[PDB]
């Protein structure tokens, strides 16, 4: 039932889609016409590639472009339109087999496929890989640890898999995992894996890695190296504060090495997130230099080179707050932060 | 701005090269003393252990 790890049997779903958009491109001419392989490219080509995200979701609030379009529909107007482009599609739907003559049939009357693809194809290597896929989601979904990564480890040592689950369960698993491994170590091995410094997007048929859960190094940010960013705070903050240390600091030069390009080129969390690994940093040498003023009795203790090492932190963090609001970074609740670290001034007093 | 007067007949205290202010030849060597005292102390902070004081007398 789960999403499998593979190139999709590439033999009648690659020509199913050249009579999908045929037709598509048919209707659509003769559409644009009333309101007066290839054809797959210049179909996107008429409604553009897929941000770095989903689902082109944004707002919902701003231009009141009035569509009342009429409805405009009279089942006459429909086949008006449709009468022509249907007889185009016979031409190239009589040298497409049996299957795919009924499939064009059943979709161009507009029923969909009850016959999942990834539910036929018969092959020994991908045979088992959906069994494993499937087998390892219904692990987690019970939470079987022992049984879980068993499959999981044989899964990537079959010939199928591109990241894909294998970042997205291949983390939990070792969070679940509470023997070795911190999806960290996976997680890094994962960022240098993908790095993808390339800013490539749109052009051919991305139909074997579609989900912006795997690819960047462009723009569109890869989502296990912001998870690992965000692991690696919380796995600084466990047992902190309750010359081995340095995490915090791996943490400051390991973003450091980035200051944009594609992440710190885009902006947010790694703004963001940075700041808040700098902000608990800060929070730390204040405990650190806390209790009871300091520690307690005061610090006489050479005026307060503590206080001054964090102010210029304090006020370091509150530029990076700001760059991460100012280039249109909508993550960040300001008003909080900044009561927390005014709050947090009045302990440093 | 308040003192309004120059020469080698006053003692011209300057930072950096940055002129602030003048005083008398004895408050001159006054200043220096007692700065070097506040420099070797720790209760200026204000002013570093490193800071280079430049006295000049007449």
């Amino acid at each position: 039932m789960f999403e499998v790890p593979i190139t999709l049997t590439n033999r009648k779903f690659a020509q199913r889609r050249k009579l999908k958009y045929q037709y598509i491109n048919y209707i659509s001419r003769r559409f644009d016409r009333i309101s007066k392989s290839d054809e797959e490219r210049k179909f996107w080509k008429k409604y553009e590639k897929p941000e770095k995200s989903f689902e082109i979701w944004r707002t919902v609030s701003s231009q009141n472009k009035q569509p009342i379009n009429k409805q405009k529909m009279t089942y006459h107007n429909f086949k008006k339109i449709e009468k022509i482009p249907l007889r185009k599609m016979e031409i190239p739907l009589l040298h497409c087999t049996k299957e795919n003559k009924l499939y064009f049939q059943s979709i161009s009357r507009g029923l969909e496929p009850l016959k999942t693809s990834t539910s036929e194809v018969r092959n020994y290597r991908t045979r088992h890989i959906v069994t494993l896929t499937d087998l390892l989601h219904l692990n987690v979904s019970r939470h079987n640890w022992s049984l879980a990564y068993k499959i999981f480890a044989t899964l990537i040592r079959i010939p199928g898999v591109q990241i894909k689950s294998l970042w997205g369960i291949g983390v939990e698993i070792l969070d679940n995992l509470s023997n070795s491994s911190s999806g960290l170590d996976f997680l890094q091995w994962m960022c240098q894996i993908y790095s993808s410094k390339s800013r490539f997007v749109q052009n051919i048929n991305y139909r074997s890695i579609v989900p912006p859960f795997q690819t960047g190094s462009r723009t569109h940010t890869a989502k296990f190296a912001i998870t690992y960013l965000w692991s690696s705070l919380i796995n600084c903050q466990k047992s902190m504060e309750p010359t081995e240390n340095d995490l915090l600091q791996e943490l400051i030069d390991k973003i450091s090495e980035w200051v944009l390009t594609p992440p710190f080129m885009e902006d947010a969390e790694v703004w963001f997130i940075y700041a808040s690994c700098h902000l608990l940093k800060a929070d730390t040498l204040s405990r650190q230099f806390v209790n009871d003023n300091k520690n307690n009795d005061l610090i006489g203790l050479d005026r307060d080179i503590k206080i001054n090492q964090v102010i210029k932190h304090i006020h370091y963090v509150r530029t990076f707050l700001k760059i991460c609001l100012d280039k249109g970074g909508f993550a960040v609740p300001s008003r909080l932060i900044e009561n927390q670290l005014k709050s947090f001034e009045s302990r440093l007093y | 701005s308040h003192t309004f007067a120059a020469g080698p007949s006053l003692c011209c205290v300057q930072i950096d090269g940055k002129i602030i202010g003048w005083v008398s030849h004895e408050q001159g060597k006054i200043i220096a003393d007692t700065l070097r005292y506040w420099k070797v102390e720790g209760k200026t902070p204000g002013l570093p252990i490193d800071l280079e004081i430049g006295y000049v007398p007449p």
